[PDB]
């Protein structure tokens, strides 16, 4: 049988400069409109009718404060699709009401979706296995669960991040300061995997760069490797004895090292989307029970812990009216929390 | 009753519809014309 | 293998692995049906979502 | 028409200064005209 | 030998050890089912549902017992109040007994099938190897799952043969188990509207019937079956922890959102509910309608229900948790006792305040107090040294309708500044504190429990449905790759079509 | 010898356009004043 | 301070007092880290996708490899045609020295910013200040996300070392 | 209680270091 | 201080139980031949 | 509207140049490739 | 009636050493959240 | 290799300079002008420097309903005289 799937489905798989794929079909378009949306909104579009901000190049923002913010709080949770009932096929409207960001979010969702399915696609016709695509499971559960799930459990797309980067940092900054997002034990195995990960790259490439085969004659080491040579290019057993003298212990198996560079960053990630989707529904690692009745009843227990939720405070009232512009906050001055003279 | 939300409904999944529908098209028509050779 | 007489009247039952049906088969008939699907779980989406809004239907806890 | 003509090495000299010419546009204007705190 | 995260693997040849494993988790999952209910059965206090009800106590299980007509105890109470009832068999007691002995049936059975692994039944009749005809397995199966979807809709939801389910208004002031009949129309997609859910159950379950006797009677496409390996049962693994995770994502938004599946009597109200001061909205239209209809303040404000001014108050609000703050609500802020009244702040002037509400947003929050106009007019300050708005200032006073301090007025600033430093909070209560050492702090509900686990085991299980998937398409690399894999496979342009031979 | 269009003509374009088009009206904007 | 918590305080302060996510060597600090981890997941996936069978599917692959033998364990090759495809042929190594290299450098390179970012804060020149940098036609400010991060700093700044300060201005 | 139990883990840690530097698996070249 | 005093209990079974699983498998595997 | 013009027009000229310029090898590798 | 399906189950020393630190490190970190 | 024509090849062919000298500037330009004629900030709907407030007014005008946001903007829009 060869018809017009099997036509097709030979196109599709042509080795080209870019291979396409039937997985293309989904991985082009929705990746090409998500950063036409992203680069579009940042150039041209504002914040402000949604956050009371101006957000694009056109308005004086620049590359650190450009971006393409979230719907006004008002929107709720709304697909906000250019044809439904809020924009009702207005464009212009659309993008002063946050249209571009769930835009932006969706086909980049879908697009995520597509590039995995690349992954598998490619892998299943050079007939390698399939560990990038699930490494890279990783970046989507981050994804989803930062962009998607939190705002979703939250009052609306508002408190999603927007896509820029001081905005990101203005994203840090309330999770600090409302959620304690630093004490929460899912976010420190994150941490841990993003810094043990960049540990083992590190470590892993210098240790291979410094256990080389003298394997030519220059003092450029790169030409003395090829390809399809069988042979090891660098020592694992100098590598070995070196760390198990410097460290106490070390790799002497290749594979184990691999799987391991592979398995730390993507559980580190893993395991801070857990705590994220905690944070959807305000499902803090805040406090600690025993700290704070201890502190309330003897007011000369002080600790880091109680030191920093003072620096919560502040963050929360100093910036909640300008960062929440529908509550209609009006803190007096008399109310802010103030040390001493500052 | 046909609200306008309702309309719009249509309308997305017409434009949907639409824009798959050209896709498929102009990608069949292509390995058509431009086929391996076996 | 042991037989029983509960297996005996199940037999029938798990005997015909491997059996396919000819090429392409039904898959265009399935195909129809995942789009519907498809369009159906958009329509009750997009009602709780409230963007498709129907008469005489209020996505509130006010309809009891 | 046949690739060769112009040498590389010239493209890639001027298409850099083009870069830097753009790239200091944008930084003359952090300080004059809109977002220039003035 | 294997690998410790590979034991399991053995019996993915061997279907009756397969099946014992099954019947060996689906005894514990009985089991724990009956031992949840009967530890929920020993600390549930039933004295009490107006201000005490099951998901102030951390109750989990007896929701769901509930939720489906099970609402009585064989001690004589249930939990809409009644005393002296007689639930027959089936009260909280007798399901979780059932749950029990089903569990060591199931147990008794797995061990038979442990044992007995090497039935003829699981043997290809014309090789002799084990094999499992997934394709009929799976139209046997959705039709038996069609009947049982009808039969609860027909049946039990309707009330024909059997109790019916959970409903009630739209305050969650009134509920009940009660019969309910189909909504055939548009608006049995609305998520609130419980005659959906039997009309679903219905539609749904003579689909499946139907399409379950499609899949015993037609086999699968060849280009199907080679395309998703229908004979390798790690593709049904794949596929049916795809279709797992997709229903725990939607169990987790609909317990969060609400709708007529999760009813706040049973799981608290949500979050959305404070929002948009839902409840505050109800009391003031019925305070409006007593004061317009002739009463008094304190007439209006004492027919308020202290069931509908508890839900206006934000320790019920379950956005308000911690993590690691375990336990029942009840731990928190204490068992609720009584409503204290409606605080009503006036200044020296006489004229009204409002406390302005703590968002759900804030662990603390300042207080603020201003006219019906937005206008700042009194608060409590940080640095005094240049209040204008203090208490002592402006004269606040409060004064409470309703409730246990109906008619009472206070005008010592310390006392008024205690009455608004709860008024953030919503409707203010009078609680135990000391029954259970409660500490103060808030916790969340079984719904933000519930919400909570739910996502993330659907989460989780993608993770699962990528790695079983991977292994049933790639089961062929799955030791590593050909030792013999030509260079020319994988560098480009010797095939026209990558990965094709054919195409050199 | 080779082709004219392709899939990579396509790619290469798709990008490359709307980048110099963005690119003159980002310029244009360092000259307004407020 | 020699602490979990400690440290938070010290990253907490040091944003009130320098802006440290509006400086352009946390950035590349964080680029550093965000992509060593990147390129670990990377590496440690193409060389596991393309290990050479060697056993079978009830023991674990890890003991294909045995310590000392001279023969590479994966095909690079395989590695070098998955990863040109997924992008482009030339966006990928083929040269196992080069990789590795670009491996060591990219995250020491970043850390190296890292570093310099606190040490040169340490001197006061603080990040980028957007402070009311858009101003409309009449003069009034218009807010742009680094005023809202303004807002934060400025709460942690008021309330840090709550005790400590008599003037002013925090100069120190 | 709490002091206890975070030392005790602590110092099956510093014990498992010595064991697994001292008492490993010997790498044999082949 | 008032800490929750369950939590000793869960810190133990947290340690022991996964520890014990790894120390009975290990044993029996130097225990083979 | 005239400012549509007035952007439009630039590129519509750019198309109409590069189309002259490659019209001889366009319609033959279209004619190739048939 | 001996099943053919079993298999003997293996765990080397490295990996005890690796199980037993990743359980004690979870344990160090939860344990504080645990007291509270 | 994939069959199409080498990179370096193209970039240092006459023909490909002769159509690119055209087609880049065209584009700038083009660019430039969908800003310089304010066409830009009609389309997408951005205030210009004198159209973010009224001229006493200092709230912002933020969209607070959900299905009629649509007609708050064009009222906001109106009340700038
Ligand atoms: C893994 C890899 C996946 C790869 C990526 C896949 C990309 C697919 C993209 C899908 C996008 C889903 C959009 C969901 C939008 C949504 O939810 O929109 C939300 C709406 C509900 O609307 C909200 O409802 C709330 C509650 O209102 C209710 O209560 C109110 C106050 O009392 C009133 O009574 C009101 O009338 C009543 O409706 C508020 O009104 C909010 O403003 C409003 O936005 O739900 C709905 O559309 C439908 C809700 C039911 C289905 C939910 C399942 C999916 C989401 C799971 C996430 C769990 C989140 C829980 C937190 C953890
Ligand atoms: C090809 C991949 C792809 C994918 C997966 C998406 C996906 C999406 N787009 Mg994007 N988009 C694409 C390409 C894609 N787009 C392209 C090429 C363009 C340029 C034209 C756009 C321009 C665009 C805009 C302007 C918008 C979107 C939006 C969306 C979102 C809502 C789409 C929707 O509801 O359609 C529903 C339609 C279907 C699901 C079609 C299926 C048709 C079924 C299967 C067949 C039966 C139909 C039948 C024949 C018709 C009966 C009609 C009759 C009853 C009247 C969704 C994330 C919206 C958004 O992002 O909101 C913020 C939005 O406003 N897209
Ligand atoms: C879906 C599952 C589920 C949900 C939503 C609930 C919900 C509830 N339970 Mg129930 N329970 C369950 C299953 C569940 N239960 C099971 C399976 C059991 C048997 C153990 C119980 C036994 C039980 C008892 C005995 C009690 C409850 C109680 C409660 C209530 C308080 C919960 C609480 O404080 O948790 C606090 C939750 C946590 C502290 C979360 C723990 C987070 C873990 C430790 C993280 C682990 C991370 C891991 C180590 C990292 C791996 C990393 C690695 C992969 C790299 C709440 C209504 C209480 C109640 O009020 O009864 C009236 C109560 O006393 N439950
Ligand atoms: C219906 C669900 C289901 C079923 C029948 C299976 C079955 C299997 N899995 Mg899959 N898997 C699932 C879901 C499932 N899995 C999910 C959700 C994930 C993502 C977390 C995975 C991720 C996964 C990986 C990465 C691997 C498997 C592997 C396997 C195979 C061997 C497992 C083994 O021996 O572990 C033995 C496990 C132990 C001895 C101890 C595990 C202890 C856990 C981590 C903590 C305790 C959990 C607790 C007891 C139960 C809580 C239940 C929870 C739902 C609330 C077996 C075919 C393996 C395989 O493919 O082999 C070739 C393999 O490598 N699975
Ligand atoms: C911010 C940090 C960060 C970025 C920017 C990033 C970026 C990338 N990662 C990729 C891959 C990976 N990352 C991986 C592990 C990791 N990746 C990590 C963190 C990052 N990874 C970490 C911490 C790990 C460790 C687990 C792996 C294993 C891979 C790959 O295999 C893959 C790769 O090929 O790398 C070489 C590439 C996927 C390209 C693609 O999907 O095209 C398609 C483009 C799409 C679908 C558009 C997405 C739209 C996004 C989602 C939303 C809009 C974004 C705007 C356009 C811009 C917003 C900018 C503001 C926020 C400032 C891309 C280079
Ligand atoms: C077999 C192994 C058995 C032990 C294994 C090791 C135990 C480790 C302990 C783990 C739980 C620790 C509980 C916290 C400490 C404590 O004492 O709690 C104590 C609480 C009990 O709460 C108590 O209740 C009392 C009244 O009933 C009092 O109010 C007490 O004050 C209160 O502490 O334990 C629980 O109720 C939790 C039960 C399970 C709830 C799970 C809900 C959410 C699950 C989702 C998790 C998904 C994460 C996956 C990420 C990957
Ligand atoms: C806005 C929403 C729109 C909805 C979707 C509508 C558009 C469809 C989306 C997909 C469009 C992809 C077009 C790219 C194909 C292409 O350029 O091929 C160019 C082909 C083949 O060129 C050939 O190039 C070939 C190599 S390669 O395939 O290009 O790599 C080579 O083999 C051959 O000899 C040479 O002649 O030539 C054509 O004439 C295509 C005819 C189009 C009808
Ligand atoms: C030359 C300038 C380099 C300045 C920074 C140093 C980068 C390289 C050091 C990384 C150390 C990693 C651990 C050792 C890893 C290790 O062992 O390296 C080994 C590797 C190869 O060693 P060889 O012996 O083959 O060559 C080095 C000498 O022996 C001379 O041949 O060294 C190099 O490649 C040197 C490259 C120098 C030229 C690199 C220039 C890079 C500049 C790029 C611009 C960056 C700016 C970014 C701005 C945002
Ligand atoms: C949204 C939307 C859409 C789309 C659109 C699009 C698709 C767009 C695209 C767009 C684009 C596509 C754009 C682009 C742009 C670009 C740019 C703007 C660039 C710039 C660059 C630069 C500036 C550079 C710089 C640098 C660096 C970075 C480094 C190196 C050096 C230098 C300095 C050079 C549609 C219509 C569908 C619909 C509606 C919505
Ligand atoms: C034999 C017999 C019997 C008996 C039986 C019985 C008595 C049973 C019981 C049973 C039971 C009594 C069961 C139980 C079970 C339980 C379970 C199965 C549980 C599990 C759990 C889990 C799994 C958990 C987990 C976790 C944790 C711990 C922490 C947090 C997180 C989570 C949730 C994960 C009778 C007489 C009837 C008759 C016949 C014979
Ligand atoms: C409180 C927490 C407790 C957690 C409980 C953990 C339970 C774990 C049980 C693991 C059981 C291992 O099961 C054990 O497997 C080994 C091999 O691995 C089998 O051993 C078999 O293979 C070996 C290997 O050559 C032969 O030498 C031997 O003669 C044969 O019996 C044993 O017959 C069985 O007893
Ligand atoms: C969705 C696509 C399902 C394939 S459909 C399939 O396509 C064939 C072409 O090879 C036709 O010959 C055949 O008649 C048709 O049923
Ligand atoms: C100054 C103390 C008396 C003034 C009234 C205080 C507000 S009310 C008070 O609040 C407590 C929680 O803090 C509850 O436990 C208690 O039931 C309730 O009476
Ligand atoms: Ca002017
Ligand atoms: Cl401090
Ligand atoms: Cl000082
Ligand atoms: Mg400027």
């Amino acid at each position: 049988e060869r018809g017009w799937f099997d036509i097709l489905d030979d196109w599709l798989k042509r080795d080209r400069f870019v291979f396409v794929g039937w997985s293309g079909i989904l991985l082009f378009p929705c990746a090409y409109l998500a950063l036409g949306g992203w680069l579009t909104g940042t150039t041209f579009v504002t914040s402000w009718y949604t956050h009371g901000l101006a957000s694009s190049y056109l308005e004086g923002c620049n590359f650190l404060t450009v971006a393409v913010s979230t719907p006004a709080n008002s929107m709720g949770h709304s697909l906000l699709l250019l044809w439904g009932p809020e924009a009702q096929g207005d464009f212009t409207r659309w993008c002063q009401l946050g249209g571009l960001w769930t835009f932006i979010a969706l086909h980049g969702a879908f697009g995520l979706i597509g590039f995995m399915l690349r992954q598998f696609e490619i892998a299943r016709l050079v007939g390698v296995r399939p560990y990038n695509a699930i490494a890279f499971s990783a970046p989507i559960a981050v994804f989803v669960s930062v962009f998607l799930i939190y705002p979703l459990g939250q009052s609306s797309w508002f408190f999603a991040p927007s896509f820029g980067v001081a905005a990101i940092f203005r994203f840090l900054l309330f999770f600090q300061g409302f959620h304690n997002w630093t004490l929460n034990p899912f976010h420190m195995m994150g941490v841990a995997g993003v810094l043990g990960g960049a540990l083992l790259c590190a470590i892993h490439g210098a240790t291979v760069e410094n256990t080389l085969f003298q394997d030519g004659e220059g003092a450029s080491t790169f030409r003395a490797f090829n390809p399809t040579q069988a042979e090891e290019t660098y020592s694992m057993v100098t590598a070995n004895r070196f760390w198990s003298q410097i460290f106490g212990i070390a790799f002497s198996n290749k594979r184990w090292l691999h799987f391991f560079m592979l398995f730390v960053p993507v559980t580190g990630l893993w395991m801070s989307a857990i705590g994220v989707v905690g944070l959807a529904l305000n499902l803090r690692s805040y406090d600690f029970i025993s700290q704070e009745i201890r502190a309330a009843e003897d007011p000369e227990f002080e600790t880091f812990y109680t030191k920093n939720l003072l620096l919560n405070e502040g963050i929360r009232a100093w910036m909640a009216p300008q960062d929440q512009p529908h509550e209609n906050f009006v803190f007096p001055e008399e109310v802010l929390p103030r040390g001493n003279a500052l | 009753t046909i609200t306008p939300s309702l309309k719009g409904f249509f309308i997305g999944l017409l434009s949907g519809a639409v824009v798959l529908g050209l896709t498929f098209a102009v990608l069949i028509a292509i390995s058509q014309i431009d086929k391996v050779q076996r | 293998a042991r037989r029983t007489w509960l297996g005996d009247i199940l037999r029938p039952l798990n005997s015909e692995y491997g059996k396919v049906a000819p090429g392409w088969g039904t898959t265009p008939l399935m195909a129809v049906f995942m789009g519907l699907f498809l369009v159906f779980l958009l329509i009750i989406l997009e009602i709780y979502n409230s963007t498709l809004i129907l008469d005489g239907v209020n996505v509130s806890w006010k309809a009891l | 028409s046949e690739g060769g003509r112009i040498p590389l090495w010239i493209v890639a000299t001027v298409a850099g200064m083009g870069v830097i010419v753009i790239v200091g546009l944008f930084f003359y204007g952090a300080y004059a005209g809109l977002g220039s705190s003035l | 030998g294997l690998p410790w995260y590979r034991v399991h693997t053995v019996l993915i040849n061997d279907p009756g050890r397969l099946i014992a494993a099954h019947l060996m988790h689906t005894a514990l999952v009985a089991g724990w089912a009956g031992s949840m209910a009967l530890y929920e059965l020993a600390t549930f206090d039933p004295s009490d549902p107006v201000l005490n009800p099951m998901w102030r106590q951390g109750m989990f299980v007896l929701p769901f017992m509930a939720r489906l007509g099970v609402t009585g105890s064989w001690s004589g109470w249930s939990i809409t109040g009644e005393t002296g009832i007689d639930p027959g068999f089936w009260s909280f007691e007798g399901v979780a007994l059932a749950h029990i002995v089903l569990s060591g049936l199931l147990f008794l059975a797995a061990c038979w099938h442990w044992v007995y692994w090497d039935l003829e039944l699981f043997r290809d009749p014309r090789t002799g190897e084990p094999a499992l005809d997934l394709p009929k397995m799976f139209g046997i199966h959705l039709f038996l799952a069609g009947l049982l979807c009808f039969g609860f809709g027909a049946f039990h939801l309707t009330g024909l043969f059997g109790p019916g389910m959970w409903v009630s208004d739209p305050y969650g002031l009134t509920g009940s188990v009660q019969p309910v009949a189909p909504e055939w129309g548009p608006d049995g997609f609305n998520p609130y509207n419980p005659g959906g859910v039997v009309a679903h159950h219905i539609a749904a379950g003579i689909v499946g019937i139907i399409a379950g006797l499609f899949h015993i009677l037609v086999r699968p496409p060849q280009r199907l079956y080679k395309a998703l390996r229908m004979g390798n049962i790690e593709t049904v693994l794949s596929s049916s922890i795809a279709a797992v995770f997709f229903a725990a994502f939607v169990v987790a938004g609909t317990m969060w959102y609400g709708s007529a599946t999760t009813p706040i009597e049973l799981f608290g109200p949500t979050r959305y509910q404070w929002d948009s001061s839902y409840f505050q909205q109800e009391i003031n239209r019925r305070v409006q309608a007593s004061l317009a209809s002739g009463a008094t303040l304190e007439e209006a404000w004492s027919a308020i229900p202290e069931k509908l001014a508890f839900y206006d108050y934000i320790g019920n609000n379950p956005a308000k948790g911690g993590l690691f703050r375990t336990g029942p609500m009840n731990k928190g802020d204490g068992i609720a006792q009584a409503w204290k009244g409606h605080a009503v702040f006036r200044n020296k002037e006489g004229e009204e305040l409002f406390v302005r509400r703590m968002p759900a947003f804030f662990e603390s929050f300042p207080v603020i107090l201003t006219d019906k106009n937005g206008v700042v007019k009194a608060d409590i300050p940080f640095r005094r040294a240049e209040s204008k708005y203090s208490f002592e200032q402006q004269g606040v006073t409060v004064s409470f309708y309703g409730g246990e301090l109906n008619g009472q007025t206070f005008t010592d600033p310390p006392t008024v500044k205690s009455y608004a430093r709860k008024a953030i909070f919503g409707e203010i209560f009078e609680f135990d504190t000391e029954t259970l050492n409660s500490d103060g702090i808030f916790r969340t509900s079984p719904r933000g429990w519930f919400t909570f686990a739910h996502a993330v085991f659907a989460l989780l299980f993608f993770f699962g449905h990528i790695w079983h998937g991977a292994r049933t398409l790639f089961r062929d690399v799955f030791s590593g790759i050909d030792p013999e894999l030509s260079p020319e496979q994988v560098e480009w342009g010797f095939y026209q079509k990558v990965g094709d031979v054919t195409t050199r | 010898s080779y082709p004219i269009f392709t899939v990579r003509w396509v790619a290469v374009h798709t990008l490359a356009v709307p980048t110099i088009f963005f690119l003159g009206a980002i310029a244009a904007m360092q000259f307004i004043q407020r | 301070p020699l602490g979990i918590s400690g440290t938070f305080n010290f990253m907490i302060v040091f944003q009130a007092e320098h802006n440290i996510l509006m400086h352009p060597f946390h950035q590349l600090g964080v680029a550093g880290v965000f992509g060593g981890a990147l390129f670990c997941a990377m590496h440690g996936s193409l060389v596991t996708s393309s290990l050479i069978r060697e056993t079978t599917e009830t023991e674990s692959a890890n003991y294909g490899y045995k310590f000392g033998q001279e023969e590479e364990t994966y095909n690079i090759v395989a590695a070098h045609g998955y990863f040109g495809r997924l992008i482009f042929q030339y966006a990928s190594f083929n040269n196992s020295r080069s990789l590795h290299f670009f491996l060591a450098a990219w995250p020491v390179v970043g850390v190296w910013f890292a570093a310099l970012g606190i040490s040169t804060m340490a001197f006061n020149l603080n990040g980028f200040n957007f402070n009311h940098s858009v101003i409309d036609a009449k003069g009034n400010v218009i807010n742009t996300w680094a005023d809202i991060i303004n807002r934060a700093n400025l709460g942690m700044e008021v309330m840090h070392e709550r005790n400590a300060h008599n003037f002013p201005l925090d100069l120190a | 209680m709490e002091t206890i139990t975070y030392v005790f883990i602590f110092a099956c840690i510093i014990a498992l270091f010595f064991f697994a530097i001292f008492f490993r698996e010997p790498p044999r070249i082949t | 201080m008032e800490v929750n005093q369950l939590g000793l209990i869960a810190t133990a079974l947290f340690v022991l139980v996964p520890s014990v699983f790894l120390i009975i498998l290990y044993v029996q595997t130097e225990s083979q031949q | 509207d005239w400012r549509v013009l007035v952007v439009l027009l630039p590129v519509l000229l750019a198309a109409g140049w590069a189309v002259r310029n490659i019209l001889p090898y366009a319609v033959k590798q279209v004619q190739k490739l048939l | 009636e001996p099943n053919p399906n079993r298999q003997p189950v293996e765990l080397n020393r490295t990996s005890l050493y690796l199980g037993l630190l990743l359980i004690l490190v979870l344990a160090l970190l939860f344990s504080s959240y645990f007291f509270n | 290799t994939t069959g199409e024509r080498p990179f370096s090849d193209i970039i240092t062919s006459v023909r490909y300079w002769v159509i690119h000298s055209i087609t880049i500037p065209a584009l700038f330009i083009a660019g430039w002008l969908f800003v310089s004629t304010g066409l830009a900030y009609d389309v997408f709907g951005t205030p210009r420097p004198d159209s973010y407030y009224a001229q006493e007014q200092r709230s912002i005008p933020l969209v607070t309903d959900r299905f009629e946001a649509k007609q708050q903007v064009e009222t906001f829009l109106e009340q700038l005289k």
